């Protein structure tokens, strides 16, 4: 797991240097753009469940995926894909937070498209719906926390595919 | 024992807008294993085998061969 | 008022999702190798033409052993002079076999 | 089912169907003809039951279809109705299996998840499922549908 | 793990169906040979360790197997041959009573050829060793039952080859 | 590469048999079929443009796959999705008139998998159009010639997933 | 581009830029503010362009929006429009590439295989292209035009 | 292979958008340093082997690796060690001349650091080896055309790590 | 029918079916399962049928779907191929029958006057049934195709 | 030819003829007979297959005998009819051969190169011999007419 | 390939000599006219199909030749035939841009006589068809290119005599 001033103080480490000035600037933009973080995260905490909601009901839901024989028809494959949404969601603002995507790479996507494979889990699906998620969310925190959001989702969707 | 050969390869498969004269006609130095399996492929082909020469080797030699 | 209506051919060909930098990155390189025709192919098309030569004969090289054979031989071990006005090696097609 | 069952806990402890679990089989084998009947009857009268059933669950819950309820406007409660159609579709699989496991693994686990998520009220969807039972009870003799309403009662009993 | 009856239902379910008349007749026709099979369970569960005695002395022993540098020989070895044709039996007895040969394929022949090519065990050998199971256990349960049987018995077999 | 015939053969010959009259039942059954299934081929190869057409319109046009960085946007990869569909297409109708999927397995699905998640292509993309040619090709053959073409598409949507 | 040309052909025979590819890619680095300025000029007019030059491709080929014809209606004949649209912006991405590359990759290659895929006229497609070219050379000057018009030609001359 | 133009137009193209007014600035700005990118090249390629040269004597040469046992060792060796070098800096060319690093990583860092480790080449002398490269690189072709060099050997030191 | 072909020939003279009519009617339901199978090519492609038979008419005869003329729009469009969607039904029903009364009795009998007092133009309709009958051609095969073929040819018959 | 196809295979494996590919000789010598009779009516009615098949060309789309036209005026319209006569005679041939490498060979390798030079549009070749088909047809037997018209098909896939 | 420039450097360098004020009189020259040698092949690159049709039908068309037995006959050997007038005259416009024969004399003429004679293509109908496409070419361009052209045109009716 890596943050961005951990991963700035790792790269000053490797190379054995202290902290130069340009590794001390990119520390001072992070502090500067922390509280912007913390509202992003504090807003899209409290529409978590919302925002699952909207993206499967505009992608998932009323077609042959959440129908019989469609792995998300039967209620406990159902209740495992928005389990899985919200995973999506805690771990992507979990990224936008730390402002590395260490983080997705390190859990989220980790043989996560092996598990699917296994699964018969429509690897296409999921990055629909995540990118559904995506759309939500942005609009949700504004555009500016939303590009942010924005890249770690499609961190994801690139793991996925 | 490099059997030198002049040959055509007419082709009927397709009309070709780049250089054709190069394949078409042409001598080329093939040697004595090589020359039983070239000639089929050409006389497959169906171009016509215009020349025959030993290039290298004599006409007969029991042993010694190149 | 002028009503200041998008046409409707704007909105069809519009992709809606706001891609970014990993997306872009992917979406972009998605697809068979650019290599297929970010490449070069080299013909023996005038045995005249000496610069081309050179360029066939080292591109053989390239593609044969994998690498420009410079380190890996002791000396130059390939006499290309039938190949290059001449027709002794004039097929490619022996060339290469010969290598 | 009830055999599948059996040969799973047998299994687990690596021993041959012991002759309790034989003469278990054996039975729901005998009376395998009248669960056969049984269902025969709910999928005959399948479209009878879900739309009386429904028109039951209407009325007991008006705010339901009442605008601003989940099943709200012409689609939204037919897929309500579709719902129902599923679960009488799951307790007719589950009769004839002779056990509660198909009903329970297709549409039990999890069910107060999926629904929350769609924002359906899960006791409604019991209430639906009881009216299911009244019609499916009244289109059988007493010890078809007493045998019957066992597995529309696990239903309403995970709904809750 | 499947049976008849969960087989049945299960592509009905797959197909969103409520159950047809050819699954009724389906699962009418696994009730009328129930009381069959489980009347063969009963007497191969008695009967297991003499079906598993005669199969090995009828084609297991005294024969170059058995004899040193045979895999067979070793009594570690014997013991783990012997264990594995009341595997093969067990099972079989648990595929007959199903219905369904779901339980072979998931709970036996899964890595079954892989290991026992790792291990050095003659597939062959054991093939010809189930076999004569088959031979023996058709006599105990009787023709009809013996049928049952052998449809599943040559289901490990093509499995193990 | 096998047929229904070469099967049948193939497997008297593991075992090691002349052709038993079992053996040859089956292959008098696949005789009987030959004409019905020759007929259904010489009416798909005719409509083999027409069924690309209806499915590719069904179910992968007007989509974000097919517009700007859908992975069916560009003319070059316009024309691989309906050239792959047509690969389906022709290798189900073989695989039909040899009334066995080897043919499917053999060439169709060796490492379909990888090369679709090497190049990017979506397989529930790809599953989706061959289940419309699916529906369509079952039309044009009738329903018992249908319910053969469809095995073999659906053995080609496994593999994909 | 011209620069990513040159570096294909130079790391195939292994070579550092020889000065004759140096000075073609200094000459298309001078030009570059022109092109960017055709470039510029055709993206503001886009939908100008667009929709005259359609038009004019409908009055000479009325079949086309006639009923029975491939952009047939309201929705059909804005996908039409769509296609032109998307030339355009092939087109822009030539001019500012200073090469054909961009344009053949994304846009015209299989050109034919797809057109007649979805049985839509590859010589009607060259038509409304051509009407484009018409439009965007009255939208530049005269210079600016024909270096402009060259990348259309390439386009049209690939449809037919 | 991508070049700066390359690269903007293609983001334009998979985002469906005609050249944006930024995507426009970067094309400018591509454009304002091209003619110091051409300059840089001729310089370096007059002096390719001048630079290796005395990268190779300021880095490689009267060290552990060059003696006996060290790897460079050998004529062989010290022959590829040499012509990594010129590719390198040939490559670094072709990057700076593109303005953009995905030459570096087509066609040079993919497989770079597993070849690297199979051979027992070590991987950190190799990126001291291109440092001093980057050295002599940037005294040849001056300040402003150094700084554009040292963004794609940087590039290629950390492929290689 | 052909059954009721025979009943009718033979009540007229008051005598049992001969044995020439029952040979036919034998004949008849010999042939049924391939009757059947042809008409449900036809029913089961309807919409396939309809849409490129439609286009052809409008093709053919540009002037019914050209403003002014009597299928203009998609609100009038919509009943021409309706109608074109009514004959293939009936020439399903005559494929099933065996004959060509059902077609006559439901849709032959008076399409003159009908047509006439809607306006339409029955030529252009005969056109809309040939054009039907080529895509079915495409549909079925040969000796299938002859067969429905025939029905197809009574219809536009009717209407010329 | 099916023979010549054979003895190729053969060549290249190295291998004399295999029983199977000695088979298939063996039915084609049989179906000799057939497929002659098929090429003498094609002969027989050659003129009236072209005559009436080119008028309905012409019909078709009467750009062609316009003015601007390829074949407009009498000598331009014959040499046209010409080509009809040379294409069904190629036809005939391959009827014969049994496979179409005579047509190929005859008239198709550069079919556009060679047309386009001439200036005329190769779809409206197309629908010449789809018309000289469809007559074709008509003076065939409808076993007979599924063996040409295969041929036909074929022709007019390489017109395109 | 040689051209004017290429032409009196060489003949210089067989002198050993540098450029002389002559020599450089010859460059001028040649660049005086360079001029005019552009416009000219940009104005037959347009017209090059309508070049080459109009010569066909002026000579070779409604002719023996290629009705049947005529060696044009076949819609190969007449796409033969304008593939090889499209090849005249596309070398044709390279030596009249180049100012020299050369590329004429060594890429076309050499081995295409022995060629011709070998098939049986008619020498004499080629040299009248491209001297109708000479006549063509000079009405379209001008006479004072037309007199540009028309002796390359001349110079490979000659090789072909
Ligand atoms: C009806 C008694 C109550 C009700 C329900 C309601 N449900 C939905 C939508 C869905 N319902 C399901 C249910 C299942 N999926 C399963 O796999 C199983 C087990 C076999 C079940 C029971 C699903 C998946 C959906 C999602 C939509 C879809 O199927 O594609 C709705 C629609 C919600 C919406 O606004 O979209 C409603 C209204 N509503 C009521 O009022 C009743 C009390
Ligand atoms: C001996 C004192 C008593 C006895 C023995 C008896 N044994 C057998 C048969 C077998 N015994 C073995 C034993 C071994 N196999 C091994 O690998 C090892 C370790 C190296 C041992 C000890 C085996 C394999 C057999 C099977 C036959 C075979 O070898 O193929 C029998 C025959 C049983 C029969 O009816 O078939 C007997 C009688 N019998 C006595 O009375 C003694 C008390
Ligand atoms: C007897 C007919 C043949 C034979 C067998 C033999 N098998 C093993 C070892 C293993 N067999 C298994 C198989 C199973 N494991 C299971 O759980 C099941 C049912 C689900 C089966 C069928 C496995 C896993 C092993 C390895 C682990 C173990 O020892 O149990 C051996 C031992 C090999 C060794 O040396 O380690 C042998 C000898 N041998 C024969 O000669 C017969 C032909
Ligand atoms: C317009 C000048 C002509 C015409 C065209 C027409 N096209 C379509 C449908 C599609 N067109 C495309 C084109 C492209 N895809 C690409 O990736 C590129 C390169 C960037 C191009 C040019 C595609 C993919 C489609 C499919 C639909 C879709 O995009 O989702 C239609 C609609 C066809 C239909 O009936 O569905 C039409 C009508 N039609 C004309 O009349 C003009 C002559
Ligand atoms: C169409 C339904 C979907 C789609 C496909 C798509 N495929 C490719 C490229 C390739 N596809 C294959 C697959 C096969 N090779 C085979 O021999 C067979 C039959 C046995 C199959 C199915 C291969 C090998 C390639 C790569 C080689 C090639 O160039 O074809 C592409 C990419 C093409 C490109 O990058 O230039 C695409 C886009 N795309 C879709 O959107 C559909 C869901
Ligand atoms: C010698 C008769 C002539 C000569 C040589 C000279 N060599 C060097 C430097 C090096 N020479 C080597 C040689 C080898 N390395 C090997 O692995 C092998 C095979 C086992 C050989 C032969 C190497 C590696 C070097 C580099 C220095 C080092 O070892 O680290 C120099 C020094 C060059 C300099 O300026 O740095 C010289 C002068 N010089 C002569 O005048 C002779 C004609
Ligand atoms: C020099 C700074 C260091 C060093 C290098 C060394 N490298 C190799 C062998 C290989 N190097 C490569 C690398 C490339 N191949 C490429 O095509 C490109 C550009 C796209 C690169 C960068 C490869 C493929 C090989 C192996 C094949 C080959 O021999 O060319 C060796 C040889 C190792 C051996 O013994 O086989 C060496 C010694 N050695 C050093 O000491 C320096 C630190
Ligand atoms: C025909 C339905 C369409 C059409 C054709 C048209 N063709 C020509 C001229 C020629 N056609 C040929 C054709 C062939 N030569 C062959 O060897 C074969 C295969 C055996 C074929 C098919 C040739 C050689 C000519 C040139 C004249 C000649 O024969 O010497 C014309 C005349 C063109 C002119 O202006 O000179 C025309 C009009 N035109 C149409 O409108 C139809 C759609
Ligand atoms: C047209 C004016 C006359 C004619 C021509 C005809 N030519 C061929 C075949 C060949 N022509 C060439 C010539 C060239 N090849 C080249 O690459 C170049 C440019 C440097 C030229 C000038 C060659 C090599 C061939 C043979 C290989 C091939 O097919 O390309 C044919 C075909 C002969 C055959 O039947 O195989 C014909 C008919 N025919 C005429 O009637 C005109 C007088």
């Amino acid at each position: 797991m890596q943050d961005a001033i951990t991963a700035v103080i790792n790269a000053s480490d490797v190379q054995g240097k202290y902290l130069d000035t340009a590794a001390m600037e990119k520390l001072k933009a992070y502090f500067a753009t922390g509280e912007l973080r913390v509202r992003a995260a504090s807003v899209i905490s409290a529409n978590a469940a919302n925002i699952v909601k909207e993206a499967v009901a505009k992608s998932l839901l009323y077609s042959d995926i959440t129908r019989p024989g469609g792995n998300m028809y039967t209620t406990r494959r159902y209740a495992a894909c928005i389990r899985d949404l919200d995973y999506y969601l805690r771990y992507a603002t979990y990224a936008m937070l730390a402002g590395d995507p260490s983080i997705l790479d390190e859990r989220v996507l980790n043989g996560l498209k092996e598990t699917y494979n296994s699964l018969g889990v429509p690897i296409a699906a999921t990055v629909q719906a995540i990118q559904a998620m995506k759309e939500v969310t942005a609009s949700l925190v504004g555009a500016d926390a939303g590009k942010e959001m924005g890249i770690y989702f499609d961190y994801i969707c690139s793991g996925l595919s | 024992r490099m059997f030198k050969i002049t040959a055509c390869v007419p082709s009927q498969t397709r009309i070709r807008t780049q250089r054709e004269l190069q394949n078409t006609y042409f001598t080329k130095l093939v040697p004595y294993e090589n020359w039983f399996r070239e000639q089929q492929r050409i006389q497959k082909m169906g171009g016509k085998i215009v020349k025959v020469e030993l290039f290298t080797g004599k006409p007969g030699v029991n042993t010694g061969l190149a | 008022p002028e009503k200041e209506e998008t046409p409707r051919f704007v909105e069809l060909g519009a992709v809606t999702e706001l891609r970014t930098e990993p997306a872009i990155q992917f979406r972009a390189n998605q697809g068979v190798s650019k290599r297929r025709e970010q490449t070069k192919v080299f013909k023996l098309t005038d045995l005249n033409d000496k610069q081309n030569l050179q360029l066939v004969i080292q591109a053989a090289y390239r593609q044969v052993f994998e690498r420009d054979v410079a380190p890996y031989i002791v000396r130059d071990e390939f006499t290309a002079l039938e190949s290059k006005l001449s027709n002794g090696e004039i097929t490619l097609k022996e060339f290469i076999e010969a290598l | 089912s009830v055999v599948t069952k059996s040969i799973v806990n047998a299994d687990a402890e690596a021993r041959y169907l012991s002759p309790g679990e034989l003469d278990r089989i054996k039975n729901f084998v005998s009376t395998g003809e009248r669960r056969l009947r049984i269902a025969q009857t709910l999928t005959e009268n399948r479209e009878r039951i879900v739309k009386q059933a429904g028109d039951q669950l209407f009325q007991k819950r008006p705010d339901v279809v009442s605008p601003g309820g989940n099943a709200y406007g012409e689609e939204m409660t037919a897929t309500c109705l579709r719902d129902l159609d599923y679960y009488l579709r799951l307790v007719t699989y589950g009769i004839v299996a002779g056990d509660v496991t198909p009903i329970e693994e297709i549409g039990l686990v999890g069910v107060r998840e999926m629904y929350n998520s769609l924002g359906t009220p899960i006791p409604a969807v019991a209430e639906g499922i009881r009216a299911m039972k009244n019609v499916a009870c009244s289109l059988l003799s007493a010890e078809d549908a007493a045998e019957a309403g066992s597995y529309f009662d696990f239903v309403i009993g995970a709904m809750q």
